[PDB]
RNA sequence: GUUUAUUAAAAACACAGCACUGUGCAAACACGAAAGUGGACGUAUACGGUGUGACGCCUGCCCGGUGCCGGAAGGUUAAU
RNA sequence: GCUUGAGUCUCGUAGAGGGGGGUAGAAUUCCAGGUGUAGCGGUGAAAUGCGUAGAGAUCUGGAGGAAUACCGGUGGCGAAGGCGGCCCCCUGGACGAAGACUGACGCUCAGGUGCGAAAGCGUGGGGAGCAAACAGGAUUAGAUACCCUGGUAGUCCACGCCGUAAACGAUGUCGACUUGGAGGUUGUGCCCUUGAGGCGUGGCUUCCGGAGCUAACGCGUUAAGUCGACCGCCUGGGGAGUA
């Protein structure tokens, strides 16, 4: 149910370089990590979230 | 997939009683409906072996149930063949 | 002297050789020095001292322009990255930014299989 | 018939024609018996990377239940309109807290 | 997708039959038809100018809408027909005003479905658009070298030019050879790629297949005497000189391009 | 890459110079694309190490 | 299948097939002192040229010479 | 006849399962420009190579083709081969709750049919990286290799063929029984909605381990234990998966 519009919430789970955080670090369950990964990839497509730090 | 409303129409048309979704006529009718839909699905690009395995599974399970209907009661078997247009 | 007085030092620190190019913000190169041109060839080229001489040589190469502050763009896995950065602040240019701009692909093109032994 | 979530970004220079844009698209949708759940004009927004050498783009989200045919011709109109620089059509994204 | 051809005779051994069931069986459209009198190795002067062109089947010419006007009116595609003049097939199109035309046949054909070219269009090949309006990463065909000229590039079977973006006034085109040519953005384009790629799969099989197509035999210069060709002579099979044309220029290598007006547009050339 | 810091510094250093993942991913992108057995080798070694 | 009509019908020429090279369309190339025309009312899955000649296994080495392609460091270089 | 095996229906759930089409972003290469000037590339050191015709570096604009960094996990899915960006369309399977329905319709299966990695073959496209063959340079006594600079088929796509792999869990399919512990993943019921907290109950999976078994190593409730059905296979090694 993790929405890609909530970029404020997804910024807690992206790294400074734009990478998706590991689940062994943030402690999300596997299901919410997969939903989070899909939402980050969607927001990266919509240019809400950056793909990398440089670009 | 088979739609819920199409499935309900099949069980109401081929069922000797209502809520007889498990009778052999109803199972063979539902299987035939999915066969006729999947033929149009496999008309295009025909490389879906994975879905074709489920298709051949519907075919085989339909054949087993129709052979059972033959051994149990032949009048129902011939009527089901005539209704669904198979084994000509 | 140059009016803008701001630059970027690009440190291409490959495993064999370090190339230091001081350019402006617009990308136009003001000067360049290399570890091979620093006087060290072969095994000494890869060493961190060769990159320090490369950084000092490019520092005196762009001393004509009067560069005051330079950001730093670091590429590669070579030994010369921190050595080149240290030699620039030893040469007295203010380092305002240190960015690691190594080209990290996605799953991308096929890597060379060579040097397998 | 089918639930869909439509988000489209428009070039900043073409920002004058976005209310007419959402009006004609909603009109086509409602002609095709569709219902619009949340038509929200996000407006101009800075982009994290440049696309087509632009930095700020208009945004609007639609969230429509509609038939697949009108959504496919809508996708075609998005592809052929040069004002739309990117558009995404999702799956159901069902009834939740609106304006997210 | 190919029906087998048994070797009942030599001449039937090698050709295997590749045909399209969607091709229309019957007469072509008579308003879009004109004569094409064959001119085999001919000229206004009457001399052979292009050799190995001659006897073949009579072909009637079909007007094909290389320049796609009638914009703003949706076009419904009809059954595709065989075009003997060009390598690819042709498609009948019926517009909403009643105008019937021939276009280059797209890959996808829909029967019983309305085809639209405006607001209610679907994602279908065959839609015409200018080079400015093409999507990013799209393959187009029947593109024009000059705006308003008509189709010049990618009109053969299975040929397409792929474009990602534009400079702003001149758009670079990746041709089938590999050349890169800038054409103006106002030049028209037809989305997708042309069909009939599967038609080129089969081999001809016999001498008479080429002689039906209109191709007369090719005599090697080494077969000739010294006067007919620069190659030719001797008591053995090989002449033994550098490879040349009948008029003397080098066949192998020896780039013969001399256009300098178009060299600014063709920024890159294939190897 | 770079994290936000105050422009005056006590001394010119980088906080994450030797901890950067860029060097490791560059070393794995360069050559030797096995990627099938080292996952199981790492997991068996980690299960041996954790007691 | 074609061939020296009228001493040679063949192992010759052709042929499908295969490779190489040229060619982005006012295309190469050709007939034209030029207009023009053929190529072609075709658009690189197309055209021309060269060699080989269905099919099966395949096509080794050597760019020194000649030829072609690419770069003009440097030299030698015409009219001017 | 019966429902307990097997199946059908309602409602959901997770997923790189398949097929089709579109799009995004790094990065590599190439082309055209801008700055710029003596090196670059490589290695154990070198050289071939590239570069004063202006490379390498850096910026900008464009082109193209591949694989989708992080997520990513002895994780998931699939009969196996296998399947990783996002999105849509078409579709197969599994699993769970509460009932309903059919009423042995079941299991295996020589022949037979289908799918079957990679390499290869045919025809047509495409071709950015990598790269059999091939070339040059080094090491060596030699080096038709390992190392280097190149580089073709191939890898990529459509359709067709091959029918092989250390195709492995070196462990056939189905059903029943037999101590446990730690996990991963996905449903579901209850309490304390009140700490994604306690108590249960299913499906798949990882490790260790008891009885037992095994020649031993090991397997061990997902058996290599105790049984039943059916199929395939073996009968010393080379000759030989060859004539």
């Amino acid at each position: 149910e993790i929405d890609y519009k909530d970029i404020a919430t997804l910024k807690n789970y992206i790294t400074e370089s734009g990478k998706i955080v590991p689940s062994r670090i943030t402690g999300t369950r596997a299901k919410y990590q997969r939903q989070l990964a899909r939402a980050i990839k969607r927001a990266r497509y919509l240019s809400l979230l950056p793909y990398t730090d440089r670009h | 997939s088979l739609s819920t409303e199409a499935t309900a129409k099949i069980v109401s048309e081929f069922g000797r009683d209502a809520n007889d979704t498990g009778s052999t006529e109803v199972q063979v009718a539902l299987l035939t409906a999915q066969i006729n839909h999947l033929q149009g699905h496999f008309a295009e690009h025909k490389k879906d072996h994975h879905s074709r395995r489920g298709l051949l599974r519907m075919v085989s399970q339909r054949r087993k149930l129709l052979d059972y209907l033959k051994r149990k009661d032949v009048a129902r078997y011939t009527q089901l063949i005539e209704r669904l247009g198979l084994r000509r | 002297r140059k009016q803008v007085s701001d630059g970027v030092a690009h440190i291409h620190a490959s495993f064999n050789n370090t190339i230091v190019t001081i350019t402006d913000r617009q990308g136009n190169a003001l000067g360049w020095a290399t570890a091979g041109g620093s006087g060290f060839r072969g095994s000494r080229k890869s060493t961190p001292f060769a990159a320090q001489v490369a950084a000092e040589r490019c520092a005196d190469a762009v001393k004509e322009y009067g560069i005051k502050n330079l950001e730093v763009m670091v590429k590669g896995p070579g030994p010369g990255r921190e050595s080149t950065i240290r030699a620039l602040n030893a040469a007295g240019f203010r380092i305002t930014n240190i960015t690691d701009v190594t080209p990290i692909p996605h799953n991308g093109c096929r890597p060379p299989k060579k040097r397998r032994v | 018939m089918r639930h869909y979530e439509i988000v489209f970004m428009v070039h900043p220079d073409q920002s004058e024609q976005v209310p007419g844009m959402i009006e004609r698209y909603t009109a086509a949708i409602t002609g095709a018996e569709g219902k619009i759940h949340r038509l929200e004009d996000w407006g101009r927004r800075q982009l994290a990377y440049p696309i087509n050498k632009l930095h700020k783009a208009h945004y609007v989200l639609m969230n429509v239940e509609a038939p697949q045919e009108v959504i496919d011709e809508l996708e075609t109109t998005f592809r052929f309109n040069d004002a739309v620089i990117r558009s995404m059509v999702m799956r159901t994204k069902h009834a939740v807290t609106e304006a997210s | 997708a190919v029906v087998k051809c048994k070797p009942t005779s030599p001449g039937r051994r090698h050709v295997v039959k590749v045909v399209n069931p969607e091709l229309h069986k019957g007469k072509p459209f008579a308003p879009l038809l004109e004569k094409n009198s064959k001119s085999g190795g001919r000229n206004n002067n009457g001399r052979i100018t292009t050799r190995h062109i001659g006897g073949g089947h009579k072909q009637a010419y079909r007007i094909v809408d290389f320049k796609r006007n009638k914009d703003g009116i949706p076009a419904v595609v009809e059954r595709l027909e065989y075009d003997p003049n060009r390598s690819a097939n042709i498609a009948l199109v019926l517009y909403k005003d009643g105008e019937r035309r021939y276009i280059l046949a797209p890959k996808g054909l829909k029967a019983g479905d309305q085809i639209q070219s405006g607001v209610d269009a679907a994602i279908k090949p065959g839609n015409t658009l200018p080079m400015r309006n093409i999507p990013v990463g799209s393959t187009v065909h029947n593109v024009e070298m000059k705006p308003g000229k008509g189709g010049q590039l990618a009109r053969s079977a299975g040929t397409y030019v792929q474009i990602v973006a534009r400079d702003g006034a001149y758009v670079t085109l990746r041709l089938r050879s590999g050349e890169m040519r800038k054409v103006e953005a106002d030049c028209r384009a037809t989305l997708g790629e042309v069909g009939n790629a599967e038609h080129m799969l089969r081999v001809l099989g016999k001498a008479g297949a080429a002689r039906w197509r209109g191709v007369r035999p090719t005599v090697r210069g080494t077969a000739m005497n010294p006067v007919d060709h620069p190659h030719g002579g001797g008591e053995g099979r090989n002449f033994g000189k550098h490879p040349v044309t009948p008029w003397g220029v080098q066949t192998k290598g020896k780039k013969t391009r001399s256009n300098k007006r178009t060299d600014k547009f063709i920024v890159r050339r294939r190897s | 890459i770079k994290v936000r810091e105050n422009e005056p510094f006590d001394v010119a250093l980088r906080r994450f110079k030797r901890s950067c993942e860029k060097a490791g991913v560059l070393a794995e992108v360069r050559r030797r694309e096995f990627y099938e057995k080292p996952t199981t080798e790492r997991k068996r070694a980690k299960a041996s190490a954790v007691k």
